[PDB]
């Protein structure tokens, strides 16, 4: 189609729905990987987060 | 979560009452005689005691 002196092919629905699903799940992977190896657990002391100061 | 349970159970096994009061240093059981002679002497310090009699 002529998108105002411009031409774009019509996107497939599944391709972009799955694209956004890709973007989201990728953000989820990144969301998990950043915080893995961080809840310094101890049964005695809960989920400690070690810090420079309180 | 399992260790979280384990700490609970451990806490339950230490919340129970002691069978008995704990042993200590009962060693060198104190004399009664010296205490008496000291108290009686000091109380009679600079005093002219003259026996008892009925």
């Amino acid at each position: 189609f002529v998108c105002n002196e411009n031409i774009y092919m019509a996107p497939n629905a599944y391709t972009l729905l799955a694209t956004r699903m890709l973007n989201a799940t990728y953000c989820f992977q990144k969301a998990l990987t950043k915080i893995e190896k961080f809840p310094q657990y101890n049964p005695q002391e809960g989920y400690t987060y070690p810090k420079l100061s309180n | 979560q399992l260790l979280d349970v384990s700490r609970q159970i451990k806490s339950y096994w230490l919340t129970n009452s002691l069978s008995t009061s704990f042993p200590t240093v009962d060693y060198s059981e104190p004399d009664l005689e010296k205490v008496k002679r000291t108290l009686t002497k000091l109380q009679n310090h600079l005093l002219e005691v003259s026996l008892i009699e009925p």
